[PDB]
Formats: structure tokens, C-alpha cells, sequence
């Protein structure tokens, strides 16, 4: 308190990260802790340094608790009836004061406390400089060679930590090397806000390809999608805005400028230049690069499709191991199944027969003229009500009786389609041990109603993942009903 | 360093460095002290022990 503490508080290169009063109090708390360590009793000391003139006052706390021992460590009121109990029993509010402390011998402890306060202030400054802007989303360099980790430096003396999946499968870094990565999960840490840098999602190359793009960032074309994955697939595409813009050339930069731009530290995989469009047929045919346009199919309700390409590009159009699945999963807008060229041939064999074989008797017609309609037009003898006469009643001959398959559901809805919900009439009825077991949603009775098991005693000897391959529950959710049934009977003494 | 400014500009420890040169007991010997002497010429005021 000699008009000199302010000159030390305002460095102001890095000591001004917090307020002058706050920065002073950051070291004042450490000084108070050092004084309390030098003090005989372990009483809570609260020293505040004024920002105006460095008036290091001390208004220590009482730290009162319900304990009836160590009055200095915890004040009491019930046992202090001579004091009339001015406050409640256990008020840890500031009810003490100190005057001054020199601690010449304790200068080592004071220096250690000052070092701890400096480390805390540096950590706070790093946090306020990085985590406010989500670490540092910019290309940087690394200065640490660790095992499955990297310390990447940034602006304002920042230091982010690379996650396990940050680098590529074979990427390695050393002292002086640079491993670029996207750091968005900035969490607090001691002596510097160590963020979490991880380049394992499409965001590693979603925006990096737009720097060298000739039309994505030139107000001439929009960015539809770009799917980047580690090693398996990586496709970058820019949607042309109906101006004959390059959907693959712009994504590749300048004849491959951006192909190797995201292949260095964004996951290691080379970003292929896929194309993006708005046409229903060009959504995935041009997005399956490198391949040829050979699939033209689209669903009615959902955004589904089918993959069928040449035999020489089976692993390049879609890929069995996801070599190009990301090229058709995000940058296409439609869902397709990776298979061989048989997807364009065998897909019309069972789809046209499933809806025609069962309806051989529900249409009040013989089987001679039942399959003829399907053979003439596949997927035509089913759901003849929603479709109009242009696509469902455009056939000649028996045009009037062609609406029988649609009028049969007007009042006989529980005659032909009643077999999809009446499987528990004589067998596989619900039970009180597995169908009504608690621990799942209302759709937990399917596993008991479609398996034929009358009771859970036939599967009570199972473990946890006995039915993990079924679609009725998860891996560990199949045995929950069995465990509940066993526990309801092992110790069912109380009812 | 800024730490030295923070400590000596506020706490008053303006010595301000430190270097231990204490008279260490020779290694590997026990013992007890029986007498102490203080010699000082009339240039520095003697302490309370003197």
C-alpha cells in the first residue's frame, strides 16, 4: 500500500487479462494462504488488495460449522450462549480480520504461492483467449513430440491438445513438425486451456476445400455437402447454381489443387473431387466419382436409391468397405446400398412378386390373370387407391373392375390385412414375465409375441447378449427381461 | 522477471534474491553443541543473541 502495487498489477502485457482488482486479488489469495500457513491456526483468511493503491486489507472468514470443537476453525453459537448467539450456528461468512504480515523467513513460501498464482493467471488468460473463440480454428504448428498426442500452438500463446483420432492412421509428428487439426472442444486445464483438437469428421475438409474453390466462394455456386472420413472415403463437392459451374473442378481447386490440400493433416485420405447437383438423377450419379453414371433410381416416400455400376468400379462407385460410401451418403442426399451389378437386375424379381402372390385371392380373381398384370407392369397390382387413373388405371379391357384391389379395403380392412396384427390369437400371447417387463418402452412385447415363447422360463438361463443379433432390442437390452424375471422370483419373499 | 516486480513492489521483499550458504554440519557425525561465541568489531550493531 505505497502507490506501487498498481504499477506491478498493470504490466500490462499479460497481467491485465483479469481486472486490476481481480489480478491483485489473484495474488492476494495466495499471499493470504502463505500467511495462514505461517499462522499458528488454520483459520480461513481472506485478503483483498485494493486496485486504487494496493491496500492489502485482510477480512478473514470465521468458517463456522456445526462442530463443537476448535472454535478458531469453526465458531459456535449454541455453546456460546454468553455471546447471545448473534448469528446462526455454522455461518462461514467473513467474521474475522487481520492487520499485516511480513513473513521474511516465509519468503520461499511467498514465492511459491506467487508462482502458483502466476500459473493460475496464465491458465485464465489462455482460457479467455482460446475457449471464448472455441480454441483456435486455424492452421497451426506443433512443438511437442508425444505418444498419440500433440501440443499445437496458436495465437496469444495458446496450446491445444490433439485427441487420439486427430492425426491420420499413419500420421506422425516430431519436435518442429506441424500436424494441422480442427480444435473446437476447448476445455479448461491447469497452466493453459488445453483444448481438444480432432480431425475425424467431415468438418476437417468441409471448409478447407472452399479456399481454393473457383465457384463455391466466388458468389457463383453453393456448397451442398462434403464428406471426409479417415482413410475409408473422402469426397468434396460443390453444387452448381444452374450456371454451368464446375461441380468437381472447383472442389479440386485448379485441376487438383485442393485434392492434396486436405490430404495432408485433415485425415490423410485424398479428397476426391465429386460433383453435386440438384437434379433427382444427378444427385448421386455425379457424386459417385470416380465412377460412371449408371444408377438412375429414386424412392417415392423416403430419399432412397440403389447403387448399380460397372464391374470395374465396384469398390470406387460405392465400395463394400465404405471406400466411396461417404461419396453417396452425404454429398448425394439419397440412401443407396453398396452391391454388385445385380442390383439393377434382381431388384425387380421379388418386389413385383411379393405384392402379387399374396393378393391372388383377395382380389376375387383367379391366378391366371393375376400375375399377367404384374408381368406387364411390375409393382402395379398394389395400392391402387392413392395413385390416380393415369398411373394405376391406364390399362384397357377391364378398366372398371381394376379398382377392386383399392375398393376391397373400404370395409374389409380386417379380412386380408388382419394377419399383420393378429399373431397372438391362439399362440405367442403376451405374458407377465417378458412381454410386460419393466425397463423398455411400450414396444418391448414384440420379442415375446413374435418368438413363440409362452414364458420367460425358457430363456431365463441366458446371459446378457443372447439375442444381440435380433432387431427387437440392443446387445445388452435382451437379457434385462430375463434378469428381472429371475430377480422377481429369487427373493420374492415380500409381496 | 515480472514475478520479482510483483513480489518486491508489493510485499516489500527488496533484498531481493537469495543464496543459501549455511554452515552445514559435517556429514556422518552426530554431536551436541556446548558453547557458542560471537565476535564483532564496532562497525555493525550486534543482534539480540550477541
Amino acid at each position: 500500500m505505497n502507490k506501487e502495487i498498481l504499477a506491478v498489477v498493470e504490466a500490462v502485457s499479460n497481467e491485465k487479462a483479469l481486472p486490476r482488482e481481480k489480478i491483485f486479488e489473484a495474488l492476494e489469495s495466495a499471499l493470504a494462504t502463505a500467511t495462514k500457513k505461517k499462522y499458528e491456526q488454520e483459520i480461513d483468511v481472506r485478503v483483498q488488495i485494493d486496485r486504487k493503491s494496493g491496500d492489502f486489507d485482510t477480512f478473514r472468514r470465521w468458517l463456522v460449522v456445526d462442530e463443537v470443537t476448535q472454535p478458531t476453525k469453526e465458531i459456535t453459537l449454541e455453546a456460546a450462549r454468553y455471546e447471545d448467539e448473534s448469528l446462526n450456528l455454522g455461518d462461514y461468512v467473513e467474521d474475522q480480520i487481520e492487520s499485516v504480515t511480513f513473513d521474511r523467513i516465509t519468503t520461499q513460501t511467498a514465492k511459491q504461492v506467487i508462482v502458483q498464482k502466476v500459473r493460475e493467471a496464465e491458465r485464465a488468460m489462455v482460457v479467455d483467449q482460446f475457449r471464448e473463440h472455441e480454441g483456435e480454428i486455424i492452421t497451426g504448428v506443433v512443438k511437442k513430440v508425444n505418444r498419440d498426442n500433440i501440443s499445437l500452438d496458436l495465437g496469444n500463446n495458446a496450446e491445444a491438445v490433439i485427441l487420439r483420432e486427430d492425426m491420420l492412421p499413419r500420421e506422425n509428428f516430431r519436435p518442429g513438425d506441424r500436424v494441422r487439426g480442427v480444435l473446437y472442444s476447448v476445455r479448461p486445464e491447469a497452466r493453459g486451456a488445453q483444448l481438444f483438437v480432432t480431425r475425424s469428421k467431415p468438418e476437417m475438409l468441409i471448409e478447407l476445400f472452399r479456399i481454393e474453390v473457383p465457384e463455391i466462394g466466388e458468389e457463383v455456386i453453393e456448397i451442398k455437402a462434403a464428406a471426409r472420413d479417415p482413410g475409408s472415403r473422402a469426397k468434396i463437392a460443390v453444387k452448381t447454381n444452374d450456371k454451368r459451374i464446375d461441380p468437381v473442378g472447383a472442389c479440386v481447386g485448379m485441376r487438383g489443387a485442393r485434392v492434396q490440400a486436405v490430404s495432408t493433416e485433415l485425415g490423410g485420405e485424398r479428397i476426391d473431387i465429386v460433383l453435386w447437383d440438384d437434379n433427382p438423377a444427378q444427385f448421386v450419379i455425379n457424386a459417385m466419382a470416380p465412377a460412371d453414371v449408371a444408377s438412375i433410381v429414386v424412392d417415392e416416400d423416403k430419399h432412397t436409391m440403389d447403387i448399380a455400376v460397372e464391374a470395374g468400379n465396384l469398390a470406387q462407385a460405392i465400395g463394400r468397405n465404405g471406400q466411396n460410401v461417404r461419396l453417396a451418403s452425404q454429398l448425394s442426399g439419397w440412401e443407396l446400398n453398396v452391391m454388385t451389378v445385380d442390383d439393377l437386375q434382381a431388384k425387380h424379381q421379388a418386389e413385383a412378386h411379393a405384392a402379387i402372390d399374396t393378393f391372388t385371392k383377395y382380389l376375387d380373381i383367379d391366378e391366371d390373370f393375376a400375375t399377367v398384370l404384374v408381368e406387364e407392369g411390375f409393382s402395379t397390382l398394389e395400392e391402387l387407391a392413392y395413385v390416380p387413373m393415369k398411373e394405376l388405371l391406364e390399362i384397357e379391357g377391364l378398366d372398371e373392375p381394376t379398382v377392386e384391389a383399392l375398393r376391397e379395403r373400404a370395409k374389409n380392412a380386417l379380412a386380408t390385412i388382419a394377419q399383420a396384427q393378429e399373431e397372438s390369437l391362439g399362440d405367442n400371447k403376451p405374458a407377465d414375465d417378458l412381454l410386460n417387463l419393466e425397463g423398455v418402452d411400450r414396444d418391448l412385447a414384440f420379442k415375446l409375441a413374435a418368438r413363440g415363447v409362452c414364458t420367460l422360463e425358457d430363456l431365463a438361463e441366458q446371459g446378457i447378449d443372447d439375442l444381440a443379433d435380433i432387431e427387437g432390442l440392443t446387445d445388452e437390452k435382451a437379457g434385462a427381461l430375463i434378469m428381472a424375471a429371475r430377480n422377481i422370483c429369487w427373493f420374492g419373499d415380500e409381496a | 522477471t515480472p514475478e520479482e516486480k510483483l513480489l518486491r513492489a508489493i510485499f516489500g521483499e527488496k533484498a531481493s534474491d537469495v543464496k543459501d550458504s549455511s554452515l552445514r554440519v559435517p556429514n556422518g557425525v552426530s554431536g551436541t553443541v556446548i558453547d557458542v561465541q560471537v565476535f564483532t568489531r564496532d562497525g555493525v550493531e550486534k543482534d539480540k543473541r550477541a
